[PDB]
RNA sequence: GUCCCACCCAUACCCCGCCCUCAGGGUAGAAACGAUGCCCUGAGGAGUAGGCGGCCGUGGAGGUCAGUGACGAAGCCUAGGG
RNA sequence: AGACUAAUCGAACCAUCUAGUAGCUGGUUACCGCCGAAGUUUCCCUCAGGAUAGCAGUGUCGACCUUCAGUUUUAUGAGGU
RNA sequence: CCGGGACCGAGGACCGCGCUCUGCAAGGAUGCUGGCGUAAUGGUCACCAGCGACCCGUCUUGAAACACGGACCAAGGAGUCAAGGUUUUGCGCGAGUGUUUGGGUGUAAAACCCGCACGCGUAAUGAAAGUGAACGUAGGUGAGAGCUUCGGCGCAUCAUCGA
RNA sequence: AGAGACCGAUAGCGCACAAGUAGAGUGAUCGAAAGAUGAAAAGCACUUUGAAAAGAGGGUUAAAUAGCACGUGAAAUUGUUGAAAGGGAAGCGCUUGUGACCAGACUUGCGCCCGGCGGAUCAUCCGGUGUUCUCACCGGUGCACUCCGCCGGGCUCAGGCCA
């Protein structure tokens, strides 16, 4: 059981991850390439009103 | 093969067997021919062997690379800085030994020859004086060109 | 991983004086040259102080706050009246900072 | 910017979900790819004007991207139904194909995928039967 | 449809690289293993023994992985994956899986009938 | 059979980065597309620099830069394929135009505080595509524990 | 015993094809490319201990193929084929 | 008689420490590709000894810059035989 | 110069070298004709024939021989994990760096956030007390990629003399 | 009590089963093997041959190619049938031959010239819409020497195998 399972990453390189993967989700050909459909979406990042 | 002969050999670029070289005769090439005679038969070619053996076998070194002489274009590339421009003119420098005899012969990749056509003589491995066909053979080179070519 | 190591391709092929009840905390004392002093100034105000905006002032650096406690004097400083407050100092930190016109003063 | 069509191919050069690996070749979903062959050349959902050809009811329907609604992906894509001739048809897609620079590389396989889509579309001839051969086969 | 006009292919070797002694152990399998013997005659390659694989054996590069009839096997699941050979039909043969039901390859059949797609197994689960 | 005493050699150095930044793979083919149409040996240097590992590319600071901006150099732009660190015991940045990799945060403060401008690699291929003008520095390569223990 | 003529054949030598490796080149105001690609030219190819690279296969996890499947999945047999 | 002490005796049997230690014996699992070896060289007290030179493979980097060379020639030694 | 025979046809618009120049034997095969259109060609399996061919693994030494294991088949079956170093590769930040002992928070062993201390690094040397790194555009000389206003400036690094 | 990037009946605890059982040892103690018909027993009525076990019919079932030897049912090894070889080993490599058995390929396509049909998604112009801003689509217009399919001929070209 004291075999290493657990990862220790870098606050700054988890933070850099997340922002790189933000900004690939504003990309719309990524998102057909990691195969969603969103040949519909009205525009790409999609944001709707906090009212509804 | 002892490493002096092998030495010499790799001097005269003969790494291959039937591999044939044109050499200049002076004393400092004699002496080192005299030492690789139990590996070499050597003599002294003519017009007509000069002739087809850079016609038929002839091939550049260009930039490294074994290439056909096919075109006078490639030997003006390579030699027209001394005056060789044309396959003639080729011929010409190694028959008569021109100035240039070192860059023609050089520029010349060493020569790829067949085996004779009729074989060599029944006891190979001897001096070309006592019925074989190491060494000196002079002027009975031709032949041995002419089977090998 | 296990997948990219070598025995997976090689499948088929196999002095002095000794110190009784040494206290580290006796002998802490880090030191710092003045080549660095400047950057315990903060930023902003150490540009002021740089460019000349503040010639009627002098910066009072205590070392102690930052965490060091002896002056070294590797460097040069620029002709900038500074006042430093340390437990130690070198001979030469404290001729240098006199030259560019402040004082080193001695506390504990 | 931080985004281009070349960033896109080196993003989605090695995987993305269009891509069929096989011994024999690589072949590519994608929708906007004229030859549904993997490479930059070909990547429509990569470069950012691309053309795509699929079948209709009778004749082709050709897709172009809009460059100036990249980010609307609902109103990304121009298209123009063909059911004429086919050689109007081989007409027209050469022209939004090559005549105002509009991915002058791709106009032969455009033409050629219209081609071979119209082909397909014809009534197919009733294949001869089959001979049986030998001994054990024929008795 | 007919195939695309290649060089003609040449096999350098059609017989398989048997195991050495597999013909004689029935729990050795076939399956070609390089012998690791330092005394090993097939490894030390005296004459008369198994020959041993090299990449001197490999074919051209032009008529690599073509079907006698000149084309290349394309592994197909459903008329989706057969509709992708729309512009190869003179240089890649569908081949239908095994594991795809009958209804499901007659379907695929009449697609590539259509598309002129060569078919390699088509007389499957007739 | 034939008589090779010598060996022919595999080259011995890098013909492309180890790296999987797709950005860096951009600028690899810019370069190589440089070196290619261009006869600048500048160029061919970058690009063999940028195929490099991190132990062969040392950073440069701002006080190494500024040592090398004298004697005539004041207005020729700094070319650093590293990144380019800062320097607090340098009080006063000159004014400069630096290209390089990346640079670190202060450096880059610093630099535009000071006046001067930052570059990348590939701004520094549209404006100096055959290098001209140019200050190509590096930092020391044997200042390392590694090479202290050696 | 000596001399002479022809002839026989090694994976050796010569010419040609193909495979791989290595080396040297070309390829964007891109009608443009699995540029990790393609085109051109040359040389080389035995291998124990040993060192390195690339691929194939198995059990499981994330994503993906709007994947296959009781109109038959996995497994097994097969002088039947690629 | 080192005899006998449950077929077990120069130290019974049972479980545990314990997966005891071995330098000795046996064995050690797909394929293809690229390279590719070696036996007093020099020092240490030896056998029941050691290092070490040399020979190799992967990486790199430096202007892969200088050129060098198990060879001959020339001058001069040894061998004047 | 003229015959007789064998094997081979790589490439795939044009470009080039040329010649005997309406064209060509000149940077790699075309033209004409016949039979068959199927088991005819080709392939796999069994067997006969000619030629070729020791039983594998291990040990030993330089090598063989000796010796040891192997009746057959299926399944199982042997360089692994942890800590600590070291060199190299990739990555983030960079004179700093390390959120995860802990606290906050949570869709709850995840993810996200927080900071005091502390570790390593930023200074060494000496047994210790202790002392502690600019004469100079951080020095001189010879090289050195690159740049140059073509006078020179000269990175990394190496050698040498100084502080 | 809740979980797992764990094992899947030679594995996982020795024990998934009337397992610390059966069994062994004077005793202390040692210590296994062993899961699976089918959805449902519907677990074969009746006739016939046998002393019986069973067999044969005939039944149940979706299936008995699931019969309480029970899912699937590999190899070693064995029987029958079919083919073949064999004068003190067989097996294996290269190359033919015979016999047996087979995978492909081919069945015609494209383009012209005529004739006969069936239709107007012929060119131009007009309006709208979209776009790559000059290219298209849609509605009207075409009145059959223009377009598009079909059917008969004729012609050219390319087509499989061996020569």
């Amino acid at each position: 059981i004291w075999r290493k399972w657990h990862v220790k990453i870098n606050q700054g390189q988890k933070r850099f991850a997340t922002a790189s993967a933000l900004a690939a989700s504003a990309v719309a050909p990524l998102l057909m390439a990691r195969g969603h459909q969103v040949s519909t979406v009205p525009e790409v990042p999609l944001v709707v009103d906090s009212a509804a | 093969i002892p490493p002096k002969p092998r030495k010499i050999l790799q001097l005269l670029r003969l790494r291959q067997i039937n591999n044939g070289v044109f050499v200049k005769v002076t004393k400092a090439t004699a002496e080192m021919i005299k030492i690789v005679e139990p590996w070499v038969a050597y003599g002294y070619p003519n017009l007509k062997s000069v002739r087809e053996l850079i016609y038929k076998r002839g091939y550049g070194k260009v930039n490294g690379q074994r290439i056909p002489l096919t075109d006078n274009a490639i030997i003006e590339e390579n030699l027209g800085k001394y005056g060789i421009i044309c396959i003639e003119d080729l011929i010409h420098e190694i028959f008569t030994v021109g100035p240039n005899f070192k860059q023609a012969a050089n520029f010349l990749w060493p020569f790829k020859l067949s085996n004779p056509n009729g074989g060599f003589r029944p006891r190979k491995f001897k001096h070309f004086i006592e019925g074989g066909d190491l060494g000196n053979r002079e002027e009975h080179i031709n032949a041995l060109i002419r089977a090998m070519n | 991983p296990t997948r990219f190591s070598k025995t997976r391709k090689h499948r088929g092929h196999v002095v002095g004086m000794r110190h009784f009840h040494l206290l580290r905390n006796h002998y802490w004392r880090p030191s710092i040259n003045i080549d660095k002093l400047w950057s315990l100034v903060p930023s902003d105000v150490r540009e002021q102080y740089l460019s000349g905006q503040k010639k009627d002032t002098a910066p009072v650096i205590d070392l102690l706050s930052h965490g060091y406690a002896k002056l070294l004097g590797k460097g040069r400083l620029p002709e900038i009246p500074v006042v430093v407050r340390a437990r130690y100092v070198s001979a030469e930190a404290e001729r240098k900072v006199k030259e560019a016109g402040g004082v080193v003063e001695l506390v504990a | 910017s931080n985004v281009s069509a070349d960033l896109i191919w080196e993003v989605s050069r090695n995987y993305n979900s269009f891509l069929v690996k096989q011994r024999t070749g690589t072949f590519s979903r994608d929708a906007l790819n004229l030859t549904n062959q993997h490479s930059r050349k070909h990547a429509g959902f990569v470069n950012d004007k691309a053309l795509g050809i699929v079948p209709a009811e009778k004749g082709v329907k050709v897709i172009a991207k809009k460059v100036k609604a990249a980010n609307k992906p609902a109103s990304s894509l121009y298209t123009v139904t063909y059911k004429s001739t086919a050689r109007k048809a081989y007409k027209a897609i050469a022209s939004q194909a090559a005549k105002h620079g509009y991915r002058a590389d791709l106009r032969q396989a455009a033409v050629a995928r219209a081609s071979a889509i119209l082909r397909s579309q014809r009534p197919v001839k009733p294949e001869p039967p089959k001979k049986l051969r030998g001994a054990a086969a024929r008795r | 449809v007919a195939a695309k006009k290649h060089v003609p292919i040449v096999k350098k070797r059609t017989k398989r690289f048997m195991r050495h002694q597999s013909d004689r152990f029935k729990c050795l399998d076939s399956a070609w293993r390089k012998p690791k013997g330092i005394d090993n005659r097939v490894r030390r390659r005296f004459k008369g023994n198994l020959a041993m694989p090299s990449i001197g054996y490999g074919s051209n590069k032009k008529t690599k992985h073509m079907m006698p009839s000149g084309h290349k096997a394309f592994l197909v699941h459903n008329v989706k994956d057969v509709e992708l050979l729309l512009m190869h039909n003179r240089t890649y043969a569908a081949e239908i899986a095994h594991n795809v039901s009958s209804r499901k390859r007659i379907d695929i059949i009449t697609r590539a009938k259509q598309l002129g797609v060569k078919v390699t197994n088509a007389k499957a689960k007739v | 059979g034939i008589d090779l005493r010598w060996k022919h050699v595999r080259s011995s150095h890098r013909k492309a980065p180890k790296s999987d930044n797709v950005y860096l793979k951009l600028l690899v083919k810019l370069y190589r597309f440089l070196a290619r149409r261009t006869e600048a040996p500048f160029n061919k240097v970058v690009l063999r620099r940028l195929f490099m590992s991190r132990i062969n590319r040392p950073p440069v600071s701002l006080s190494r830069i500024a040592r090398n901006l004298k004697n005539g150099n004041e207005k020729k732009t700094v070319v650093v394929v590293a990144t380019v660190t800062d320097d607090n015991r340098l009080l006063q940045v000159p004014k400069m135009e630096v290209a390089a990799l990346r640079f670190t945060a202060k450096a880059r403060a610093r630099i535009e505080a000071a006046g001067g401008r930052t570059l990348t690699l590939d701004q520094l291929a549209l404006e100096k595509p055959t290098g001209a003008n140019t200050l190509l520095l590096r930092g020391p390569k044997n200042a390392r524990e590694a090479v202290k223990h050696f």
